[PDB]
């Protein structure tokens, strides 16, 4: 629910000029937002929930064979018919068996049989069709106040002091309000069926697990399938196969189990567990935060007046922070936590940002943790907490210098152009012109060209992409870029985002 | 059949570990790298055909490095 | 498609003592994909386990079970007076969902012999024309039981209403009510009316008697 | 893995009903045309290339019909 | 969580597309021979031309 400890965890640079934004999030990823009179925010998902599912289809992987038998005839009697052709259940195949005169007729070099088999599903995989209203999102979203190491990761915790908030999304109640207490109210607008595509793919069940597929890609699979309701199939004589036949010895043996075939045919399918309600890992949704009745309270606060201490160690987040705990022992609570970022200690004047703003101590009771993170200059800084002589300093280093940091933006910014499609420029939140052109050209490339030719797998686009680069090699003035265009990025790019 | 036309790639969102993803990458090449040291006298003669046909030099390679992809499994 | 049948349809087991369920589906390879219901005799059941590794929200830790394809599993270590209900399953994968026959929880106890009272038809069903004979069977424990009504010393079978109880809460014993239903003149030409009870405690049965000529 | 590099074919003696032989056929072409009918929008701009090179006119066919083999499985 | 994959069965018969059916009991019987055997004819002759 907030972006403590999290894979991977994002910021938002606040411009202010508006009170709403337009994001997007995912489960994994959790966007922080830090703008003026607005506190640090935190906005993740925790899964996708879907409520009902229709049942698409069913196929049937692993089958045995029951009953096999063959009604031997003469040659030139034309077709061979055996009574088990009535029922379904049973898998008839035409054929013939070489006769002599030794083997039960009267002529040579041809002849006719029917060979039935009642066909027994051992083992069967079933599908999952997605209705768009009935798609859930679980959105934790959360406010960072004066927290600790416990109530921090804490959800019910931070809900006794309204920082934090769960809710859920649908197309029938796209948009949610939820109060922060003392900090006022967020309002929350989503897409949440815009967020995936709700019949772009279904989700298939193989053995006990299951997992998502595309649809058209599902109808496609070589495979004995199933109908919805109950009996007659299709295919189920891929499963078996047939031999030569002497006299009326003919043996129909059953594939083994496909399951494996399954989970080979599982390439990237995303790994789903459910209950009741199915939770998916990989998130997007589009979301408007509208922090118009959210603001800083205490303006008439002041410094703290006592000693400060370290209840857990600095370390680094590794998203380009860093985090500290405090335990203050003073008792003039509550105050204002005095704390900074500088460059040297002979130098009073703050650089670095907090990242929580505003430290705060809850009670006056001595000795209460509180947990505030501050984001550091590059370079080697200080972390001072506390004024006068009693602050107890700290020195930090960060190497991520903003010529790196541009690629960091840069690289990943392509790689945040991949990947999400035509949504990739809601990272151009607060947009128009260039950020609406921006999707806008991209829009109708992303309607087509890569759309077009997409499906490639892996070396296939990337293999080619280096014989297309030579196509840049041989042409004319003028046309030069003509070959070019599609070759350098959007091509290559992915190729080289995905290794492995 | 199931052995081919794999689910691969998903492509929508998804970041996370799929089920198959470093084994994706031994899919063709380990194969098809198979495939041309099971027949190793055609690969002799394969690059040949590259150098045969257009006298434009370096996209004579461009026949050969694709065509010896070809054989492999048609 | 699938049959489902569960067993011991009917367990007397002490509380406390591990209770597995013996089952299976006919229609193999469910995965899993099986369940567990316990309901007590006019009442909607709870889901026990699901997944067949664990537990709804208000089930407690005590339910567990295992299995796959055809057979499944019910086990509960600690059985309970809670636990006392009829047990349900039922499956998925294909089409149509369907349950097993289900079988009871029974806490097991000392077997106790039936308290038998045959009473005669009042005064006032008389003046009303019929006659029904009514015959109690309390705390008999197991539920084995029968009862045979034997007019001037032979048994006859019409009008026998037997009303009998489930597993008592209190003492968790059975409690039965036989009843004889006759005319007034069907009753007044009938003489010797007895109830004979044999349960598994009771090699002999248990003969309540009296003649309308007696009192 | 098992679901490449079959067996087949033995050819040696073996003039009999194999494990896998009518389905044999049914291998590469079946797979790769569901490949490019999954791809339509990649056939259009495929056989454009081989009309691109060497103005030999018959020949650059033979680049297309074996380019547009190559894509599908890579 | 360690998943495993399901039964390569299928794959293993997907494998298999040139191999030659073979059944057995105590001796297994291949049903496409191939052996060099010389005739020798010597003795053979024919009799009953009476």
């Amino acid at each position: 629910f907030n972006c403590l400890g999290m894979g991977n965890r994002d910021f938002i640079e606040g411009a202010s000029g508006a009170t709403w934004v337009d994001l997007v999030l995912e489960g994994d990823s959790c966007l922080t937002i830090m703008a003026n009179d607005k506190p640090t925010l935190d906005v993740r998902m925790i899964n996708i929930e879907a409520s009902q599912l229709a049942e698409v289809r069913s196929y049937c992987y692993h089958a045995s064979v029951t009953d096999i038998s063959t009604v031997a005839r003469c040659p030139m009697t034309g077709e061979a018919h055996n009574e088990k052709r009535a029922d379904s259940s049973y898998v008839c195949k035409q054929g013939f068996t070489d006769r002599g005169w030794g083997n039960g007729c009267g002529l040579f070099g041809k002849g006719s049989i029917d060979t039935c088999a009642k066909f027994s599903c051992t083992s069967k995989a079933i599908g999952r069709t997605i209705q768009p209203e009935n798609i859930k999102y679980e959105v934790g979203i959360f406010v960072h106040g004066t927290t600790t190491s416990e109530n921090h990761g804490n959800y019910s915790a931070q809900v006794g002091a309204s920082q934090a908030a769960k809710f859920t999304v649908t197309p029938n109640a796209p948009s949610i309000t939820l109060k922060l207490g003392d900090y006022g109210e967020v309002t929350l607008d989503c897409e949440p069926r815009s967020g995936l595509n709700t019949e772009a793919f279904y989700v298939m069940t193989v053995g006990s697990k299951s997992f998502l597929v595309h649809r058209e890609w599902f109808h496609d699979l070589a495979l004995p399938w199933t109908p919805p309701s109950s009996t007659a199939w299709r295919n189920r004589e891929l499963l078996m196969e047939f031999e030569e036949a002497h006299a009326t010895k003919q043996s129909v043996v059953a594939l083994g189990s496909q399951e494996g075939g399954l989970h080979q045919a599982l390439a990237g399918a995303i790994v789903v567990e459910y209950s009741s309600s199915v939770k998916l890992t990989s998130g997007h949704l589009k979301c408007r935060l509208k922090m118009d009745k959210l603001a800083l309270k205490g303006t008439t606060y002041g410094m703290c007046t006592g000693k400060f201490s370290f209840a857990k160690n600095p370390a680094d987040t590794g998203h380009g922070t860093v985090v500290i705990e405090l335990s203050y022992s003073g008792s003039d609570g509550p105050c204002k936590i005095p704390i900074v970022s500088v460059a040297s200690l002979n130098d009073m004047t703050p650089v670095g940002r907090l990242v929580t703003v505003n430290p705060f101590v809850a009670t006056s009771s001595a000795n209460s943790k509180v947990l505030v993170e501050m984001e550091p200059p590059f370079g080697d800084s200080y972390i001072v907490v506390g004024r006068g002589d009693k602050q107890i300093n700290h020195h930090w280093h960060k190497a991520g210098s903003t010529l790196g940091k541009a690629f960091l933006t840069t690289l990943k910014g392509a790689q945040r152009l991949a990947a999400l499609g035509d949504t990739a420029w809601d990272f151009g939140s607060i947009g128009g012109v260039f950020n609406s052109i921006g999707k806008a050209v991209h829009q109708v490339f992303g309607g087509a060209f890569r759309t077009l030719f997409g499906g490639m797998s892996w070396i296939t686009q990337g293999l080619m992409g280096a014989l297309l680069l030579w196509m840049g090699v041989n042409a004319r003035d003028r046309s030069i870029a003509l070959a070019f265009l599609a070759t350098g990025g959007v091509l290559l790019f992915l190729a080289t985002n995905v290794h492995a | 059949s199931v052995s081919v036309q794999t689910h691969g790639e998903s492509s929508l969102v998804n970041k996370t570990e799929t089920w198959l993803d470093s084994t994706k990458a031994t899919r063709y090449l380990m194969k098809t790298e198979n495939w041309i040291i099971r027949n190793p006298g055609y690969a002799f003669l394969a690059a040949v055909l590259g150098w045969m046909l257009g006298s434009n030099n370096g996209q004579r390679v461009v026949f050969t490095i694709l065509l010896l992809l070809v054989a492999p499994a048609y | 498609d699938i049959v489902l049948t569960q067993s011991p349809a009917s367990l007397a087991v002490s509380l406390g003592q591990r209770a597995t369920i013996s089952c299976r589906a006919s229609q193999s390879v469910s995965t899993s994909y099986m369940h567990w219901y316990q309901q007590k005799p006019g009442q909607p059941p709870r889901l026990l386990i699901y997944l067949v590794s664990n537990l709804e929200s208000g089930v407690p830790s005590r339910f567990s079970g295992s299995g796959s394809g055809t057979d499944f599993t019910l086990n509960i270590h600690p059985v309970e007076a809670e636990d006392e209900a009829t047990y349900y399953c039922q499956h998925i994968r294909e089409l149509t969902r369907s349950e097993a026959g289900p079988s009871w929880l029974e806490i097991k106890r000392a077997d106790a012999a039936p308290t038998v009272s045959i009473f005669p038809p009042s005064s006032e069903q008389l003046t009303s024309g019929g006659a029904s004979v009514v015959c109690f069977l309390n705390n008999f424990y197991p539920k084995d039981i029968n009862v045979k009504w034997k007019i001037d010393g032979s048994e006859r079978q019409n009008g026998v209403l037997n009303s009998w109880t489930d597993q008592d809460s209190k003492d968790s014993t059975y409690s039965m009510s036989s009843t004889l239903t006759l005319t007034k003149d069907e009753y007044e030409r009938h003489n010797s009316y007895t109830c004979e009870a044999t349960h598994k405690t009771s090699t002999s049965p248990i003969v309540k008697s009296f003649n309308r000529n007696e009192c």
